[PDB]
């Protein structure tokens, strides 16, 4: 049977068959709920909407995320998303296809047990396995040694790996992710007078962010260039047909990854976390991690993030170390691909907790199998 | 050149560890470059004294024994610290001459004894003199100020400047007495009798026992003795200043309160005081903390009889006296009201308390209402006056704030009453102003009051350092007359730290304005502002609630505790309401009287001081510097360390230096041309009046060292103006006889 | 001082401007920001109709002229009319020379840089002010409260904002501006009076509805209880006399209108209620400081002058927060007049006299000096 | 004159006069520093706070330790701690009071020299001495023979002593200390859903650690009890009044001392190091060390550590050897007490390095005198 693979994404869910190089399904995790009143008697009106059919009704609906900070916010809405892929999108049955799931490291034990309980009972899946999102993108990098930095919409984590063996004292996690960069963009656009208040506008700001924002090679140089030349200033057309101006915001927004003091965090910048994790690794494997830094996730997709990261790490590390940054053409599309690769292996077919195993051994079996 | 004088047998001044300076007869003649100097100390011992090898600089040379003990230190051949200290030392110990001159300054020493020299034939001795015809005395200073008024119509002032025990109180009293007795030919003797009789009243309500002076004068008092065109006294205006408020409530174990309270206690045996039901001095907080209700060598009942006679001489009715006494007994009866805590922020008082019973009876006030406002307070909100209970500490503060206020109200009344009793004509021809003020103060604790009185002395020393030195040298430079610039202590900085926009009292007013201003926070604000920069102010290492500032005399460490609350000086309205409601008639009169500025003590006082110093500087000034000889208060006991510190705090040495340079008298060329035209010959006068003045002064004074010339002025040494006036009188007389 | 003239304190209120001298206990001047323009026709031969009227002169001519606000949503709508108000302030009410006196202005946080740079440019160029400072309104309300710690909710006519403050420090992530303010409550009252039958259609009538709002409206302790009480008893129904001498009835509109602050769904907003925004900002603050903000909630500005709002706020925050926390709501008398008083307190300090952007600093450094000194 | 004695504590500094029963001063060494922007005009503020004044402004300031791994991190910060001790807390001049100091063995020569250089110059101390922290707590214990295990916040060390003579080839020093146990607690609480990121939260976790954690007599049995009975589960209220649950973490965190592999540390457990140091001693004195094991320092203050240590050493040692674990009251202050006793001995006042000795003979005189 075609083993199904699914990346549970904080802002964007992806799913498909094992062996495919690309997910068959890719849609927003955000759901929708109407407001105002009943337009007419009946009229095919729904009490809830999912993904693109919620995005087409922005401002009529209130948008809700089933995931925040890597963990599930509402299990009914996550069950709604799972069902939408299985029957409405992929048009298959979970009770016929083994389904691989994946989550962030240092995720609560209760989050995983409840996730597996729903999948094994509500969807009666025949077999199931839970992967860590960071190891899958390193499998797509096709290397056994490499420090992977994975930054999504809702969570961020850095994982040093050597010969296929992670270091559980040196692995890290960061509260800062792409959602906070969107909230920051709204505040720095408010400094011009552009005040936003609804989730309908937040999605247009999230687009503006992905279209126009970039990472500075030297923050001061870009700040002086914006003030002196004004050449970094651009325009953008909103859905009502009005234009708005944007320029300083393009570099200030992504600089938060390196300066979390912008949003008031005491936390260190992404470059520091990767460097400190190498310093927490054994001195013999440090060089090989320096030659194998791996960017992953949608937030790492940013113009100039790799040149700045190389510069920032070269400034901290010894001058004899060959600092190398691997930045896959698609960093968001890498965790799913690793899952599709992993699920295709004949040797991995034993690592699939079965329905019978789960029912006999109880929910804690998933943590005994993974660890 | 001076190196020639250090020959064999030349007594000098070697620095002494304990005696400050020791004399040493040279055993050899200083050879040019003799870094070693064999000398012989007066203890009978030889020493090889050594010089500073960077300079070869020699010790101060001793004056010849013929010049020792002179009437003015300018008469010495050598002008330095050892000389001026020694001359004052031998005079006080041997000659008993407590008075010596330093040019314009008269130096005055406390003998810790009556020397009852003073008498009518001493008034006759200084009558008709010129200065320097007779010896140094406050009587000569008073006679000179009087003459300066009588000859030129100018206004005058007498300024005292001493330590808290240096004779400055009674020296000013004897000088005032001089003016009163010289004017005593007039038939209005009772006006001068009232001027004298005002003082024991002011002493009883404003002086008290300190560890420094047993009759310390805790307020300031400038008097303005007015005179007519026959130069007879018409009366005197009193202008009193800041009075201590913590003296009324707190007394140190070696100190006392204002004497008036202890005089009232001694008087309690008479039926008029048995009516006020007055207790003994151990019954009241405001009398008992001093631990000694009687001073040695006095009797508070004798002093009470004196103050009652002084009131009768001032025309103050026994009824007014009894009214003030009822109020003073009322202050004592309030000072021992009982408090009993409740909750934590609550506190009740006894409805049977006897002190409280006689208190409300003597004021004629409702017990229940007095109690209500002593246990509860009104909120500051104008729209809703809701009630709030107060703690035992707040209720104790309300007792003391009220007692302080009533004392002000009655002191201000007395000083207004004496000014009405000392009535004078609507315009005076000319006036002389004697001034007396609290002196420089230190204790093992120093507070906002010490900060204020030390700043007042700082302002007095500042005006002196200007008139005698700074302004004087500018006059010379402006008139372009050959002169050598004078060195003096500029204490104007010790003032900019207090007066300027980031200064200590401005920051004190800010932390009074801000509701979250508080003790540590102000002290820390000073630390944040001034330790980083200024020279004069520091923090002690171990003490974290204290600060130390250098003053003209010495450094004084003020404690930050008790600063904001004494600067605010607030009083409970709920308590002033019931005092204004008193059925006793006296108290309602005392409690009755497009933008604003709200004023603290620090603001209010600095203004009062600027006004005073401007009205002094408008006159022709005279300066006495008072010196204390031993803290032991032992009679005729001269301590060298004590005196050398006092004379350097005043700057006596620099005053002698500038008065030895001489040339204080000044007349414009045209003024000399008009005044001494009777001395000018019709062939010696020219169209250029400057040359006319030069041509006659060349003939009138042969000694070229006594007179100088300026751009538009002529300069002259001491006494030379009196010689020119004697010539003017004699020549006018001869001319009148000649044309007869 | 004795040797030194005043500095001038002015709050830029959206419906109501207040100004006076530093250190005065209340503003010497308080008048509507409203500017009026004749919307009538030819009537008098020698018609002395002033092109423009200001404040009271405009209010006495309601229906003969139209009413324009120089401020909407915390920001300036017309700078010529804001210059006209500033003129009336220092040349009629206070009748001073702004050329001789330092002046303090104040605005809402999260305000456009341009709305502040243009404000300082006009005041330095047209009023020759010797020195100036731009304060945040919320910090002045906290100064008047007399504390270093408190979460201040400041709701005016044209804007509402919420800034939690711990000690002598601010938290930039917990600042929360709100589009809902007292103007929207007036427009909502007109809608629910129209639902009854009283249709209002002009700014002259809107001002009578704004009076009715401030006189008769109150905040419900429990919305349902007040809805049930109005329907069952009719005891909440009262009458009001209009300027023509006719009477109108009002009762359910007294609690429905202020309830919009706790239920912005009444006007169609997705936005959270006033209690929710204050609570969320405490949860965005550090855990060690949440307790001291929970015991120091501070009400400020004219939209807080509603009967029952402090008790309701307490109940609402006590329902959201852990029950062990001592929830306290500070509501000082004169909440509208607390920002000015705080500006007057600030301007009275001597160490603050150097914190003013001077005319020489402006000329040399240009308009961005205000975002380099105040910001 | 009286001498002063001072324990340079990694996380807690203690000071007082010679011959007192307890230190006059005991406060955190953590020096605070503003990381927030001010808004109140006119507030008593500083650029650095100390001890309890840093703790009373948590969150608003960032907390920095002047000591890590027993070695000074910043000399200016340690100079500000000495300053606060002498003038703000003790209120006496060092220029008159000789000051005994104490540090961990195997500490760099430069750490000792710079420490003594600062004290002799900036504080102009007349006399000074540098003791080893381990010998002082054995003096408080009142024995000439014993094996002292001293575990602080920032370092752990082990010293077998016989008749007052340490065995320098047998002494040990474990990097693992009480700070790592706090970092471990934060990671094992994140699995229960309690994520922490700031030093302000780390101090609340430290309080939770010291209040609720204990050492297991048999680790497996406590895991079985937590899973089967759950009676080990307790609760804790946070500064903001919200409650949190804690149970398995109470025995897991202190168990790291016996199993450093818990985070991923390849070192032997505390019992193994003490046993190996007895094996590095001569056999004749082993029996007397086996009956004289001495617990010392604040990390040994865990309920159940003495009986477990007795069990673990009885399993390693010969069955004929009498295993005894001495674990006194006030174990973290025993080092200070030993220092006071030393500085009171009339026959120790000739061992103090004088200011003259330092000036004439140079900084290395400290090593020549102590050793
Ligand atoms: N080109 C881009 N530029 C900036 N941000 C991007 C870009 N592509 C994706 N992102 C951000 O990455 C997140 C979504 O990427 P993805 O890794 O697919 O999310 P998820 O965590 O839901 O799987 C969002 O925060 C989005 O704004
Ligand atoms: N010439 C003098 N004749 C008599 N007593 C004198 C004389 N000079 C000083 N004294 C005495 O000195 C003491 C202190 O004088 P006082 O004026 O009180 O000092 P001060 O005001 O400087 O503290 C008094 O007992 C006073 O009688
Ligand atoms: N007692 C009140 N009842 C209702 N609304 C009030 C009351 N007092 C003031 N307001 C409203 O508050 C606003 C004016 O208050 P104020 O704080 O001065 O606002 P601003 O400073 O923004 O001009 C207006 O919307 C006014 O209607
Ligand atoms: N009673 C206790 N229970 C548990 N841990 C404790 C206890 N007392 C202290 N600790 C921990 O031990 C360390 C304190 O050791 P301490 O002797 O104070 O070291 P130092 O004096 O070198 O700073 C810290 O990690 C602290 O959390
Ligand atoms: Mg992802
Ligand atoms: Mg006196
Ligand atoms: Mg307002
Ligand atoms: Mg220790």
């Amino acid at each position: 049977t075609t083993a199904l693979v699914c990346d549970n994404g904080s802002g964007l869910v992806k799913a498909g068959f094992a062996g495919d190089d690309a997910p068959r399904a890719v849609f927003p995790s955000i759901v929708g709920r109407p407001r105002h009143q009943g337009v007419m008697v009946g009229m095919g009106q729904k009490d809830s909407y999912v993904g693109d059919e919620a995005q087409s009704k922005r401002g009529i609906l209130t948008l809700k995320y089933p995931i925040e900070h890597g963990i599930i916010t509402n299990w009914d809405d996550m069950e709604k998303i799972w069902h939408h892929t299985f029957y409405n999108e992929l048009r298959v049955a979970p009770e016929e296809h083994p389904t691989l799931l994946t989550e962030a490291p240092l995720n609560p034990k209760a989050n995983r047990e409840k996730m597996t309980q729903i999948m094994f009972e509500t969807f009666n899946v025949p077999a199931m396995y839970v992967a860590i999102q960071a190891v899958l993108s390193l499998y797509a990098s096709g290397r056994t040694t490499g420090i992977v930095l994975d930054s999504g919409d809702g969570v961020t984590h850095n994982v040093p790996i050597y010969e296929g063996y992670a270091l559980p004292h040196a692995i890290m996690r960061l509260d800062l992710a792409g959602r906070d960069l969107t909230d920051y963009l709204m505040k720095i656009l408010t400094e011009r007078g552009y005040s936003f208040v609804t989730t309908a506008e937040r999605e247009i700001v999230r687009d503006i962010k992905e279209k126009l924002c970039y990472v500075a090679l030297d923050f001061e140089n870009e700040m002086a260039t914006a003030a002196s030349s004004s050449s970094l200033e651009k325009s953008y057309e909103l859905p009502d047909g009005q234009v708005i101006t944007i320029g300083n915001e393009r570099f200030r927004c992504p600089e938060t990854l390196f300066q979390p003091s912008f949003i008031g965090m005491e936390s260190a910048g992404i470059h520091e976390t990767t460097y400190n994790s190498i310093m927490k690794c054994d001195i013999d494997i440090r060089k090989d991690l320096y030659a194998n830094n791996v960017m992953s996730g949608g937030t790492t997709m940013y113009p100039g993030i790799a040149d700045r990261m190389q510069k920032e790490i070269t400034a901290l590390a010894p001058s004899t170390m060959k600092i190398k940054i691997i930045a896959p053409p698609e960093r968001k599309y890498s965790v799913w691909i690793g899952g599709s690769i992993l699920a295709s292996l004949s040797t991995f077919q034993q690592m699939w907790i079965t329905k019978q195993e789960y029912d006999e051994a109880g929910p804690s079996i998933v943590h005994r199998k993974c660890f | 050149a001076a190196s020639e004088l250090y020959t064999k047998f030349a007594r000098v001044w070697i620095p002494d560890p304990e005696e400050v300076w020791k004399s040493a007869e040279l055993l050899k003649d200083y050879k040019p470059g003799d870094k070693v100097l064999l000398l012989h100390l007066e203890e009978g011992k030889d020493l090889e004294y050594r010089l500073d090898p960077k300079t070869g600089e020699l010790p101060h040379l001793r004056n010849p024994d013929i010049l020792v003990g002179e009437n003015d230190l300018t008469a010495l051949s050598y002008l330095h610290e050892p000389a001026v200290l020694h001359n004052l030392r031998v005079r006080f110990i041997d000659s008993k001459l407590i008075y010596t001159y330093c040019g314009i300054v008269l130096v005055a020493i406390n003998p810790y004894e009556q020397l009852p020299i003073y008498g009518e034939d001493i008034i006759n001795a200084y009558s008709g003199q010129n200065m320097g015809d007779m010896d140094p005395h406050i009587f000569a200073v008073a006679e000179e100020a009087y003459k300066q008024m009588a000859r030129d119509e100018r206004n005058q002032s007498i300024i005292v400047s001493g330590e808290s025990g240096a004779g400055k109180t009674v020296s000013a009293k004897y000088a005032m007495r001089y003016f009163a007795t010289v004017s005593g030919s007039a038939s209005e003797a009772n006006v001068e009798e009232k001027v004298l009789a005002s003082n024991p009243i002011m002493e009883s309500i404003g002086n008290a026992k300190t560890t420094r002076n047993d009759n310390a004068s805790r307020f300031g008092k400038y008097i303005e003795i007015g005179f007519d065109k026959r130069y007879r006294i018409i009366g005197a205006n009193m202008r009193t200043y800041l009075l201590e408020k913590s003296r009324v409530v707190f007394q140190a174990e070696e100190e006392r309160n204002y004497h008036i309270f202890y005089q009232l206690c001694a008087s309690a045996k008479l039926p008029e005081f048995k009516m006020l039901r007055l207790g003994n001095a151990d019954s009241f907080h405001y009398t008992k903390q001093g631990g000694s209700p009687m001073i040695e060598g006095v009797d508070d009942a004798k002093e009470m009889a004196h103050t009652r006679q002084a009131c009768t001489l001032l025309g103050i009715s026994e009824s007014y006296q009894m009214g003030i006494f009822r109020i003073l007994a009322g202050i004592l009866h309030l000072g021992n009201v009982g408090f009993a805590s409740r909750d934590s922020d609550s506190c009740t008082i006894p409805p049977k308390h006897e002190p409280l019973t006689i208190f409300c009876d003597l004021m004629g006030v409702d017990y229940e209402e007095m109690c209500h406002w002593l246990c509860h307070r009104k909120l500051a909100t104008a729209t809703e006056t809701y009630i709030k209970p107060i703690s035992k500490l707040q209720a104790t503060n309300a007792r003391d704030a009220l007692a302080k206020h009533i004392y002000a109200k009655l002191f201000n009344w007395i000083v207004d009453h004496v000014n009405q009793a000392l009535h004078s004509a609507v315009k005076q021809h000319s006036f002389i102003g004697v001034l007396d003020i609290y002196g420089f103060e230190t204790f093992e604790i120093n507070s906002f009051e010490q900060f204020c009185i030390n700043y007042a002395n700082e302002k007095l020393q500042q005006q002196f350092n200007m008139h005698v030195f700074k302004l004087e040298q500018e006059e010379y430079m402006k008139e372009q007359i050959p002169w050598t610039l004078i060195d003096f202590y500029d204490n104007q900085p010790c003032i900019n730290l207090i007066e300027s926009k980031l200064g200590i009292l401005d920051l004190l007013d800010e932390e009074c304005k801000m509701p979250k201003g508080t003790d540590d926070t102000w002290a820390q604000k000073l630390y944040n502002t001034h330790l980083n920069k200024c020279a004069l102010f520091e923090k002690p290492r171990m003490s974290n609630k204290a600060f130390i500032i250098k003053h003209f005399a010495d450094k004084v460490e003020y404690q930050c505790e008790g600063f904001l609350e004494k600067n605010k000086d607030t009083v409970f309205e709920e308590q002033i309401k019931v005092l204004k409601s008193s059925k006793f008639k006296m108290l309602p009169e005392l409690f009755q009287a497009a933008k604003e500025h709200k004023k603290t003590v620090g603001h209010q006082f600095r203004n009062s001081l600027h006004l005073l110093m401007e009205t002094l500087n408008a006159t022709t000034p005279h300066y006495v510097r008072c010196i204390k000889p031993n803290d032991f208060k032992f009679p005729f006991t001269f301590d060298e360390k004590r005196a050398v510190q006092q004379l350097r705090a005043c700057g006596v040495l620099e005053t002698i230096r500038i008065s030895a340079a001489g040339f204080p008298s000044r007349w414009t060329y045209q003024e000399f041309f008009s005044r001494y035209r009777v001395l000018m010959k019709q062939k010696d006068v020219l169209g250029d009046r400057k040359q006319t003045c030069k041509n006659v002064l060349e003939k009138l004074i042969l000694d070229k060292d006594k007179y100088q010339f300026g751009k538009t002025k002529i300069f002259f040494r001491a006494g030379q103006v009196a010689y020119l006036e004697k010539l003017r009188a004699d020549k006018l007389r001869a001319a009148c006889i000649r044309i007869q």
